């Protein structure tokens, strides 16, 4: 999909 | 920039270790009795390569995932740029799966907690890099005869974490101010408990980063002769940090 880490350090 | 405020820096860092820390200690302990077998120890010999890397790239990941995690915790990480934040993550999270292995290694017998039971450097022969795991249960049981606490892993492990000197930083004075709070907090956390002795044993610094070169290194030679392995099968989030 792209950038997981990104994703991990928005979701709360 | 208060003694009352740091702490509450050593207080808030350990608490946040310990709803991170994907195993509590004692559990490790408890298992260390269950050895793999020598026929246990054949079938993972029989692996092939690229199948021991999946299995070991899935369990390091969800390692990191906790790291991550406590990063996220740790005092002004989240109000930094999302830059610094990856470039930190990418410099540390392996550091601290490297420090957090001492808990799930036994010194005794020189074995790591992997997928239920306890094994040897043997373990790992089908990874092909064989050097580095040495290296590796090496760097751990230097660090077993630290005897290091939980509350002396979790200040420590935010310290590897949040470090100004890392290169690719956009605002490495925002961090500088980060990462001195945590050295006040872990350094008045072991005069506090006459620990501190600790402080000259500790490794460099160099070391760890030596390691995680090697780790490198290896994965890279590894995705020469399987490309796409590390692209499709892989973790994304041990892609993203690693390659
Ligand atoms: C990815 C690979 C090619 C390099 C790493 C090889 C290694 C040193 O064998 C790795 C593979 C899986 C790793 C383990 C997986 C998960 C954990 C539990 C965690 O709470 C602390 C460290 C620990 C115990 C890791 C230590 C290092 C291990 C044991």
């Amino acid at each position: 999909k792209h950038k997981i880490l990104h994703r991990l350090l928005q979701d709360s | 920039a208060s003694l009352t405020e740091i702490e509450h820096l050593v207080q808030s860092v350990c608490k946040s270790y310990r709803e991170t820390c994907q195993l509590r200690l004692e559990d490790l302990l408890r298992q260390r009795s269950n050895i793999f077998s020598r026929e246990e120890v054949t079938g993972y010999q029989r692996k092939s390569m690229w199948e021991m890397w999946e299995r070991c790239a899935h369990h390091l990941t969800e390692a990191i995932q906790y790291v991550v995690e406590f990063a996220k915790r740790l005092s002004g990480f989240m109000e930094l740029c999302q830059n610094d934040q990856i470039v930190l993550l990418k410099a540390g999270a392996m550091e601290v799966v490297l420090v957090r292995m001492c808990r799930a290694y036994n010194a005794d017998n020189r074995t790591v907690f992997f997928e239920g039971k306890y094994g040897g450097m043997e373990l790992f022969r089908a990874l092909g890099c064989s050097e580095l795991i040495s290296s590796i249960f090496d760097f751990s049981h230097s660090l077993s005869a630290l005897h290091f606490s939980e509350d002396e892993i979790a200040l420590y492990t935010a310290l590897v974490l949040i470090n100004a000197h890392r290169p690719g930083l956009q605002e490495k004075r925002k961090v500088e101010q980060l990462q001195y709070n945590l050295e006040l907090a872990f350094h008045h956390h072991l005069c506090k408990t006459h620990r501190q002795s600790i402080l000259a044993k500790l490794p460099p610094k160099g070391k760890l980063r030596s390691l995680c070169s090697q780790h490198v290194e290896r994965l890279q030679i590894f995705q020469h002769l399987h490309p796409i392995v590390v692209q499709a099968a892989f973790p994304p989030l041990y892609k993203e940090l690693f390659s």
